[PDB]
């Protein structure tokens, strides 16, 4: 199988997470596939999002950022061997991506930290936009603060999928086409321009080649949680979100509240990802990607 | 009451500095200190008794005085080798208590003319405990003055401070207040261990002149019980059955043993809970879940206490969720340490799901290694706390393993698929935004049964009467704790009748320490609330109406006793003693010291005109690293200057910051009130030299010298007295002056620039003083660096109409 | 592709977009410039074309959510939702430099204002900034090719060259009427006349012909 590379204009974008006046950088994958099977039905029939709903033969990595021409790989959460000063040590934490070569160097304590936390600042701005709500009945209108990602005007997000070359095919069948991505997308935001590119060869899934860092916020499934955990460095979040599309036309209700896994965590033994679904009371299902994909 | 021994076996020094009459030292000073008050006798102090043998007196009234005896390590004859004193007395657990204490504490420092003994005084002050602190020696002298909660705070002093009386007619009246209430309660080891840490705050333990004492009496009392508590709960699982024979033959047994185990617990997303709030309560309950943050937090180490009986010295470090912590090293505790953490993160997982975890890392703890040998030289001092660092190096990569594997696996599957109640999202809440609780929506918008929960604290909680409060069982009324519990707030005035129940888990206190009477077994708390809700601080500012935001972390704190002892003399100083006091100091500043700034401050230089004109801000946690205040734009950037000179008071140019101030409107929101305000104080530390500040944007950043001085005192200083007289004039002519200072870069705006500077002056005002007035103005011009201040000028005077 | 209108907003009179100097404009915070935000071009003529589209026929629409079809096929809803067809490209300025080079230094002139209280004749003087009126905007909007999502299992109703036509017509009086009348803020006071220039229909070959002349129409 190939990969494929996928460059974007991210100019300002705005992917929440727990609200809208905050946003994130990343876009764990239940997110972006979670819209694949939304700016589907879109353009298909309901039947190429049926001809995707729970097959996770293919595998993709999220959105990512890269300022220029190298990739910001994410910070992995190993321990680190900070034999150095204890500043260098809160450094870290501050310190969310990487380059695509320095990791090695990072993990034992044996790198800089003042120029990746110096790309920080490259990646983009966390702005904000005041807005002015609605005229609720005739009464005075308030405002709401909505507030935003943006890029730098070199930048945007990266992303690395790989599978089935025929249900790969449909992704780029789809992204061709995709409109504007991120949460509040009917304003201004999340508008983008997909691009291909060849891959770099740098960052092949090491499933089981002794590198077990993912690229994507995922999870095994229930019972093989119990085997890949026990040198697991892993943090958690919050999957949640509403739901309330045509074909469920009724009040809006929410997913069901999962759990996944980190998205650069590093773990022990090799592990399998598959679609969660997160329906909880009502007609057609919503569900969760988890199916990751790895790194030298 | 088998630990009771752990505290009362120093209290030799500060007697006769109020004269009290007795002879001897200090075992002969309390063993009868604890017979002339103690029994409610009216006998003189001056010809008390020394031996008696009483076959019918038992423990609680012989060896409660005879818990001292003998704890030097020069008169270790008399209790042993004249029968003095038997095995079943606490003398003995206080005699190797100090011996331990004092010999990994007690060292003569690196003066000229050494070989100097510490004996009876009635005149020695106590010196800084930041001497050592860098390159340079210092002598301030600590004023042993009274400390126990009254405005201002206390400052280090260069002089010699004048023996008094006033003071000192005050310190052993306090301890006529709880010193009275020795008896078979829970007073022992709760209430002591509290109220005398700011009492004893500035006293020394010592007499020499060829040290320069930075120990007090309480970072010695506590490492008394620390050391001495500690080591009888490695008693008995050891197999002593007489304690003559551990001190007899194996008085030397710590040569390469393990009796200590030094261990933290830290709860990583503290901030993360804070500052995650989405419309209303952005002005109620920002401070609200802080203060419930850390309240448990409190309570935290406290059922770490309440499963073995250890004490709250034990915590040497407090602060910000996190308390390093002592314990002996044997298995039983080791065993109900991981029952501890397990299980109240166990109980974290039914309110907060993936925010709160805690963890305990573990170092088991030698007893040589503290101290230093007999023939250390340079190569061989040196060796002697590289392990002191390396307890605490190999700490932090006890707990970069425990915060990477969090949760296990059977655990997080019972929640990562599920919707509990099993109902809809039509009701899901708004502040912490969940689905699961049926949502009570009342004050018209959806609210969790949590958001519920603080709406009913801020009734009471931020009023300036109700700081006491209660944790009692697991109840349902109140806040959900770990380990069986609920918290609540109220007062302890006419409710002693529900506080003198034993339904109650955690008792506390506000900030004021108080003595003579119980109202809790108090903390280090803020109770700076000048007005209750975000919205009191816009409503009344002549000027403009912004909440100005104020953020501010202490500098280079993981390096605070890792590498701030080990510059100067080779590193000899580090212990425990030396290491928990500035760790009791940071307990007052950031703590309590900061009411003192706030209620009454003294710099004012864009309000002015009253000297005791209270800050109208509101702290959100005072609390150890970092502080965090909001109030209007004006109170808050001359204190957040004017609390930083408090600062440089202290560290006296070795400790550097950086803070944050920016200005918001009211019904701004909170996650983008942390995350603008997280670059203020994100780069200015960012400064070459770290000792900055960054107002408003990240382009000013100013050291904290070219701020008072150059900005204020000297620019704005300059622009609105000319006029001062003319207190209303043209602030519509100012807001064109800085238009220029963006345009500097051009030829022609030198020509504009004082173009529009005698555009002021005429036949209608007083033009003794303009020329100069320009000139000055006019040199600020062409420097690109001068303006840079002046912009900030401009902008105070603005900001100010 | 799909239909994204494109346009060249230019102001006329000079606009004031509060983003809430004491009242600023819209500042894009990487280049310092003004733009146009994507939701005071939206959030506005919603208030229009549910009062030309809507009262005509004595309607009244208390609330944004009970809007016609035309109006909801278009900005969407939360109850019914047929479809969110128009997403607006947020804009910002095209010439800084002919702008600049044509004699401005600032780009965000000020204008005074008062305030008599006709008690006692006094002035309140008050400071208002604006958008130079030359500042010339680029703008773009985008109708998609839309194949509608059926909330009934009538399955996969595409709209051909008959429905969507309705909808330029919609937008035609959406930006017919922004000439006559205002963008910005402080109103009923000539702040932000705007004029809408070099529109043009963008992607069948034998649709695209009839898509100008409603939007030539304005």
């Amino acid at each position: 199988m190939n990969s494929r590379l996928f460059r974007f204009d991210v100019v300002r974008t705005h992917f929440g997470d727990h609200g809208l006046e905050s946003s994130t950088i990343g876009c764990p994958a239940d997110t972006l596939y979670s819209a694949l099977c939304v700016e589907a039905l879109r353009m298909g029939g309901q039947q190429l999002l049926d001809e995707l709903v729970a097959c996770s033969t293919l595998r993709l990595t999220d959105l990512l950022p890269y300022v220029g021409p190298d990739y910001l790989v994410p910070k992995p959460l190993k321990s680190v061997r900070s034999d150095s000063s204890s500043l260098q040590k809160k450094l870290a934490k501050k310190i969310g991506f990487l380059p695509a070569a320095q990791l090695g160097s990072f993990l034992d304590g044996t790198a800089d930290l003042d120029d990746l936390a110096a790309r920080q600042t490259k990646i983009g701005v966390h702005a904000v936009s005041a807005k002015a709500a609605i005229h609720n009945g005739k009464k005075d209108a308030d405002p709401y603060r909505v507030g935003y990602f943006r890029f730098e005007p070199d930048a945007g997000l990266w992303l690395l999928a790989t599978g089935s070359e025929s249900e790969l095919g449909l992704l780029t069948r789809l992204l061709k086409g995709i409109s504007a991505l991120g949460g509040e997308r009917t304003s201004g935001f999340g508008a983008f321009i997909p691009t291909e590119s060849e891959v770099p060869a740098a960052l092949t899934p090491t499933t089981a080649a002794a590198s077990l860092m993912t690229l994507t916020t995922s999870l095994p499934t229930d019972d093989e949680l119990e085997q890949a955990l026990a040198g697991a460095t892993y943090r958690l979040v919050k999957r949640s979100g509403f739901v309330a599309s045509a074909t469920y036309a009724e009040t809006p209700r929410r997913k069901r509240d999962i759990y996944k896994l980190a998205a650069g965590s590093v773990f022990s033994r090799p592990f399998q990802g598959g679609i969660l679904d997160v329906s909880l009371g009502g007609n057609h299902p919503v569900y969760s990607y988890a199916r990751p994909l790895f790194l030298a | 009451e088998t630990v009771i021994g752990c505290l009362l076996h120093d209290i030799g020094k500060p007697v006769q500095r109020a004269a009290l009459g007795y002879r001897g030292r200090h075992s002969a000073i309390g063993r009868a200190f604890v017979k002339k008050i103690w029994l409610r006798d009216g006998r003189n102090p001056s010809e008390f008794a020394d031996e008696v043998y009483e076959p019918d007196i038992e423990v609680f009234d012989r060896r409660i005085l005879d818990a001292i005896s003998y704890h030097h390590s020069s008169a270790l004859r008399t209790a042993a080798e004249n029968g003095r004193l038997a095995a079943d007395a606490p003398a003995y657990v206080a005699y190797i208590a100090d011996n331990i204490a004092a010999g990994t504490d007690r060292r003569k420092a690196d003066s000229d003319d050494g070989q100097g003994a510490s004996t009876w005084d009635s005149d020695t002050p106590l010196y800084s405990v930041f001497n050592r602190f860098g390159a340079d020696t210092a002598n301030l002298t600590f004023a042993p003055e009274m400390l126990d909660d009254r405005e201002p705070m206390n400052i280090p002093s260069a002089r010699r401070i004048e023996f008094d009386k006033y003071r000192y007619t005050e310190i052993v009246n306090k301890l006529e207040a709880v010193l009275v209430d020795l008896e078979c309660s829970d007073t022992y080891l709760a209430s002591l261990l509290n109220v005398l840490e700011a009492t004893l705050s500035f006293v020394p333990s010592s007499t020499d002149a060829s040290e320069v004492v930075d120990v007090s009496l309480f970072d010695h009392l506590k490492l008394t019980g620390a050391l001495g508590a500690c080591i009888w709960h490695y008693l008995q699982a050891t197999g002593q059955s007489d304690f003559k024979s551990a001190l007899f033959d194996k008085q030397d047994t710590f040569y390469n043993e393990k009796a200590f185990l030094l261990t933290t617990f830290d709860v990583s997303g503290i901030q993360d809970f804070i500052y995650t709030i989405h419309s209303s309560g952005a002005a109620k309950m920002l401070r609200a879940r802080s203060f419930y943050l850390e309240m448990l937090t409190e309570h935290l180490i406290d059922e770490l206490l309440a499963r073995v009986g250890l004490s709250r010295a034990n915590l040497n470090y407090s602060g910000g969720g996190h308390a390093y912590l002592l314990l002996p090293n044997t298995e039983f505790a080791r065993n109900s340490l991981e029952e501890f953490e397990r299980e109240a993160n166990e109980w974290l997982l039914e309110n907060f799901a993936t925010w709160l975890f805690i963890a305990t890392g573990s170092v088991p703890l030698a007893a040589n290694d503290l101290m230093r040998r007999p023939n250390e030289s340079g190569p061989q001092a040196h060796d002697r706390a590289l392990r002191y660092s390396g307890l605490y190096r190999e700490l932090s990569e006890q707990l970069s393993a425990k915060k990477l594997a969090r949760y296990s696996a059977d655990q997080l599957r019972e929640l990562n698929s599920s919707d509990h109640d099993g109902q809809k999202g039509d009701r899901e809440c708004s502040v912490c935004h969940t689905v699961n609780r049926t949502i009570k929506t009342i004050n018209d918008l959806l609210l969790c049964s949590l958001c519920q929960a603080l709406t009913a604290a801020s009734q009471q909680i931020q009023s300036e009467s109700r700081r006491f409060l209660l944790i009692s069982e697991e109840s349902s009324d109140g806040l959900p704790l770990p380990f069986g519990a609920t918290l609540t707030f109220c007062s302890e005035s006419g409710a002693k009748q529900a506080l003198q129940q034993p339904q109650t888990r955690r008792l506390y206190a506000k900030n004021k320490f108080f003595a003579g009477e119980s109202l809790g077994t108090g903390l280090w708390v803020g109770d700076y609330v000048a007005q209750m809700e975000f919205g009191d601080y816009v409503k009344r500012a002549s000027g403009i109406a912004r909440l100005g935001v104020l953020r501010l972390d202490v500098d280079n704190l993981g390096q605070a006793f890792t590498h701030g002892f080990m510059k100067q003399g080779n590193g000899k100083f580090n212990t425990i003693s030396r290491t928990a006091a500035f760790s009791r100091m940071l307990s007052l500043f950031f703590r309590q010291h900061i009411n003192y700034v706030l209620k009454h401050p003294k710099l004012r230089p864009l309000t002015g005109d009253d000297p005791e004109r209270s800050r109208r801000a509101t702290i959100i946690y005072s609390g150890g690293d970092d502080v965090f205040v909001v109030g209007a734009w004006d109170d808050v950037i001359e204190f957040g200057i004017e609390l930083r000179e408090r600062f440089h008071e202290f560290t006296q140019g070795k400790l550097t910051v950086s803070a944050g101030i920016g200005m918001f409107p009211d019904k701004y929101p909170i996650s983008v009130m942390a995350r603008e305000v997280g670059d203020l104080e994100g780069a200015a530390k960012s400064l070459p030299g770290k000792n900055g500040v960054a107002l408003f944007d990240p382009e000013f950043t100013f050291r904290w010298d070219e701020l008072l001085s150059k900005v204020i005192e000297e620019k704005y200083r300059h622009i609105a007295d000319y006029f001062r007289c003319n207190e209303e004039r043209g602030m519509a002519f100012i807001y064109k002056l800085l238009e220029l200072l963006d345009q500097r870069g051009d030829r022609i705006t030198e020509a504009r620039w004082v173009y529009f500077l005698m555009r002021m002056r005429g036949p209608t005002d007083d033009t003794t003083r303009f020329q100069q007035f320009a000139n000055r103005l006019h040199q600020w011009f062409q420097d690109p660096s001068d303006a840079k201040q002046l912009k900030t000028a401009l902008h105070l005077y603005i900001y100010r109409n | 592709a799909k239909i994204e209108i494109t346009g060249t907003i230019t102001v006329v009179t000079g606009l004031h977009i509060g983003a809430g100097v004491d009242k600023p404009v819209v500042r894009d915070p990487l280049t310092k410039w003004p733009m146009i935000p994507g939701t005071s071009l939206k959030g506005k003529v919603r208030t229009l074309l549910s009062r030309q589209y809507g009262a005509d026929t004595e309607t009244f629409y208390r609330k944004p959510n009970d809007d016609p079809a035309q109006i909801r096929r278009l900005f969407g809803d939360t109850k019914e939702y047929k479809t969110g067809r128009l997403v607006f490209r947020d804009t910002k300025l095209t010439n800084k430099d002919d702008l600049e080079a044509r004699g401005a230094k600032t780009l965000t002139e000020v204008k005074f204002e008062n305030a008599i209280n006709r008690v006692t004749a006094k002035a309140n003087p008050r400071q208002m900034e604006r958008v130079i009126p030359g500042s010339e905007f680029a703008f773009s909007l985008v109708y998609e090719v839309s194949f509608g999502t059926p909330d009934e299992e009538q399955k996969a109703s595409l709209p051909s060259s008959d429905e969507i036509i309705e909808d330029f017509n919609a937008i035609a009086r959406g930006l017919k009427l922004l000439e006559l009348d205002y963008l910005g803020g402080s109103g009923t006071r000539g702040y932000g006349q705007v004029k809408f220039s070099d529109l043009k229909a963008r992607a069948d070959r034998s649709l695209l012909e009839m898509l100008n002349h409603e939007l030539a129409a304005v």
